Formats: C-alpha cells, structure tokens, sequence
C-alpha cells in the first residue's frame, strides 16, 4: 500500500542511472505494443556538480 | 474486476484510480398464475394435515 506497487498484477520497470540518460524506448509491432500499453509514473531529473 | 465496463467519450487524463462502493438494495418482480381445476371425471389424491 501507498507505494509504487499499490496495484496488483502489473509490471514495474526501472533503470539504475540518473537523468536524461535513463530514458527507455520501446519499438515493435503495433498490436503487441498496444497490448502492453506502457505508461510513465516517475520522471528523472538532473544532478548538480 | 470482471464486472466493470468503461465507455469513452472525450480526452482522458491519466492514472490509476481506486474505487469504493456502498450499496442500498431495492425490490424484485413477483408473478402469480391463475387457478387450475379438474375435469368432470378425474380423481386425485394427496396427504393433508388436520
């Protein structure tokens, strides 16, 4: 409850780098991508050096 | 769930929604048929209490 996994039966996908480099892109057939139906729930932000 | 339908009209926004349901029930239908009677020569039997 009250976390990223509050919904049952869903895939959660993350990456282990920070910033714009962590963007993911998915390509394939139309029907398969439509069936997967990905969505974004958190967005990255840059560091301070 | 297997008892939830969705219809789309215009632009949708986003997100995961959690719904909470509360119920207050009503009434139903009751049908009555008419009386049945026998012919002039039939004979019937039953068990009745007295």
């Amino acid at each position: 409850d009250s976390s990223n996994e509050a919904l049952a039966g869903t895939f959660v996908i993350q990456t282990a780098r920070l910033g714009d480099d962590s963007k993911l892109s998915f390509i394939g057939d139309q029907n398969l991508i439509n069936a997967l139906s990905l969505a974004t729930i958190q967005e990255g932000e840059n560091s301070e050096t | 769930s297997s008892d939830l339908d969705v219809v789309i009209k215009s632009a949708v926004a986003e997100g995961n929604y959690n719904l909470n349901v509360t119920v207050d029930p009503g009434k139903n239908f009751v049908y009555k048929s008419d009386v049945m009677t026998l012919n002039e020569d039939a004979i019937g039997a039953e068990i009745v209490t007295a």
